[PDB]
């Protein structure tokens, strides 16, 4: 039970880059995905939020336009892309699986597993 | 006349999610019933709750309740009480509905068979009609909507079949109704949002003379909800377009509380939870407020509830509003008015202002009976002639 | 949006003494419906994920040690160390999900 994340790339400004993540170990299309990023030194910053089943999103609004997650259930695999990309998009790039309340079947969001991370660079 | 002739559909696609985690099933139900009198809605759209493993044509029977719904025990319940509270059930059949094609890819023959048989074993149970959606992928669709529309009304006159398709075009809409003249079909016809009040104007007179003036459903869908295509500023004004065009208006769950399942992050667009109080949406307390509610928006008179219910019940009991009888006049750009009315009744003036801007408009004095903006007396007669709307405003008035 | 400020930015603690990270919320986190606190604690180490200490403002994963323990209510939340050892070291953040966007403290630094 585990998410592998794709691997670091580097890219100039104005590009596209698409992260991959794949899931293993559970039920892929029952978890929520997540995405945060963490600027080197600086803090954590939540992006948004893709639903296994159905495909559904939401994102923050700081990254609305440039920001699209999609899934493939076949592969078990949740992509990000961030498009426009700028200096302050270099980062590491987290997946990561949204809980489950087993008990009361709620998914607040607080994250549980977490991918290796992906680090991106731009010029 | 006929019962669904005598008000508004209700579409519940998703038990779960229009009662709760866990709670979706059929005695879950029962409880909700009170609710939907308080619309005034004369059907229930109930299912698909038939068991269908997914993309297998053998491993899916149409004949039998997935244990995740109830039993049929269950369902026989929840159809006298539905009976004993005036309310009809309509149980939605489409077979594949839990794989990406409806219909599934092959055994056209074997999976109209599962239908047809569907349709006698389900009338003989006690349900009142019958949907069936995504017709586009159905070959031949038109033929075997015949045969099922056949025996669906051969066993009774008071028994229902609605079609649904993703389509907008009318040929293709026309040419489903051929050979039929008595579906109702629900259809993307007005779908598009950005129409203004004169091409909404034409599509609705367009369609009418196409079909002869013929009794027909009016929705922006098969089976999503208003918000999935219009913005919050004509909401009030479709819902008071359908409650008054002439026909059968059919909504989905959540569509009189205006739910916006893009408001609820990670919900699905098709099955979003319903909001009763501030305890339906668990998940995120924040993203949900008071006026989103079912419970917030009952104690407030403007709110999209109390609209819905007001229209609702002129709807079910006006026999102006009951009769498809309607004429829509030249009245501007923007604007879209007719006239409802039936032999010597109450007759019923709707106009409707489409655009972002002032627009200016048989007695000279009609009583108005609500607008879908606050700010007018209501009950108090106005004139048709310095009749003068708001952006977005819709009006209805009463004269005899 | 809900901004999530911590107290202090670092702290030096010696081993075994008592580590207090203070993490203060622009809105309450209280749900009233089910009188939870929506906020948690995350441990990160260097070159690794951040990894879930605490949710429910004080009910802790399966596997974290009895000496951490979370506190507060409404708008005001600790993490408290009992006795401080050598695994310890990291960066501590607070994180609120009553609403979204989903927001996280500038996170605390935590040496001998």
């Amino acid at each position: 039970v585990q998410l592998v994340q794709s691997g670091a790339e580097v890219k100039k400004p104005g590009a596209s880059v698409k992260v991959s993540c794949k899931a293993s170990g559970y039920t892929f299309t029952s978890y929520y995905m997540h995405w945060v990023r963490q600027a080197p030194g600086q803090g954590l910053e939540w992006m948004g939020i893709i639903n296994p089943s159905g495909g559904s999103t939401s994102y923050a609004q700081k990254f609305q336009g440039r920001v699209t997650m999609t899934r493939d259930t076949s592969t078990s695999t949740v992509y990000m892309e961030l498009s426009s990309l700028r200096s302050e998009d270099t980062a590491v790039y987290y997946c990561a699986r949204g809980y489950y309340d087993i008990l009361t079947g709620s998914r607040p969001i607080f994250f549980d597993i977490w991918g290796q991370g992906t680090m991106v660079t731009v010029s | 006349q006929k019962w669904w002739h005598t008000g508004a559909l209700y579409r519940i696609g998703d038990l779960q999610a229009f009662q709760g985690h866990g709670a979706g099933n059929l005695a879950g139900l029962k409880g909700r019933l009170d609710y939907l009198s308080s619309l005034k809605v004369k059907g229930l759209v109930l299912g698909p709750i038939h068991k269908n493993q997914k993309d297998d044509v053998a491993q899916t029977d149409l004949l039998q309740i997935d244990p995740n719904f109830g039993s049929k025990e269950d369902f026989d319940s929840l159809l006298q009480s539905a009976k004993k509270k005036s309310i009809r059930v309509i149980l939605d059949l489409t077979p594949n509905y839990r794989g990406e094609n409806s219909w599934f890819s092959t055994q056209v023959d074997t999976v109209a068979t599962k239908v047809k048989d569907a349709l006698e074993f389900w009338l003989q149970a006690g349900v009142d009609g019958f949907q069936v959606r995504d017709i586009e992928n159905l070959k031949d669709a038109s033929s075997f909507l015949a045969e099922w529309q056949n025996i669906t009304k051969g066993f009774s006159e008071d028994r229902l079949l609605i079609a649904g398709t993703n389509s907008s075009d009318l040929q293709q809409i026309l040419s489903l109704l051929e050979s039929n003249k008595d579906l109702l079909l629900t259809s993307s016809y007005l779908s598009d949002s950005g129409s203004t009040g004169e091409h909404t104007k034409s599509l609705v007179t367009q369609y009418l003379n196409a079909t002869g003036n013929r009794w027909c459903s009016w929705s922006l869908s098969q089976a999503r909800l208003l918000t999935s295509f219009l913005p919050a500023q004509l909401l009030r004004l479709y819902q008071l377009m359908l409650f008054t065009l002439p026909g059968t208006p059919v909504f989905s769950y959540g569509d009189e509380i205006g739910l916006d399942a893009a408001a609820l992050p990670g919900q699905p667009m098709e099955a979003p939870v319903m909001l009763w109080d501030e305890s339906s949406f668990p998940d995120i307390p924040g993203a949900v407020s008071a006026n989103m509610t079912v419970k917030g928006q009952s104690e407030d008179p403007g709110s999209l509830l109390s609209l819905f219910r007001r229209l609702s019940d002129q709807r079910s009991k006006e026999r102006s509003l009951l009769h498809g009888d309607f004429h829509a006049f030249s009245a501007g750009p923007g604007l879209f008015s007719y006239i409802r009315h039936w032999d010597q009744n109450e007759r019923f003036l709707v106009v409707l202002n489409f655009g972002d801007v002032g627009l200016s408009a048989l007695p000279a004095k009609a009583d108005l009976l609500l607008s879908t903006q606050p700010g007018r007396e209501e009950g108090s007669p106005l004139e048709l002639e310095r009749l003068k709307l708001e952006p977005h405003e819709g009006l209805l008035l009463r004269f005899p | 949006d809900i901004v999530m400020t911590q107290s202090p930015d670092s702290l030096a603690v010696s081993l075994g003494e008592r580590a207090t990270i203070n993490c203060k919320s622009s809105q309450s986190v209280l749900y009233s419906s089910n009188n939870k606190n929506y906020l948690a604690w995350y441990q990160q180490k260097p070159g690794q994920p951040p990894k879930l200490l605490i949710y429910w403002a004080s009910t802790r994963e399966s596997g974290v040690p009895d000496r951490f323990s979370g506190s507060g209510s409404g708008t005001d939340f600790t993490l408290t160390i009992s006795s401080l050892q050598a695994e310890d070291v990291a960066v501590y953040y607070c994180q609120q999900y009553y609403n979204t966007p989903i927001t996280f403290g500038q996170g605390t630094r935590l040496e001998i």
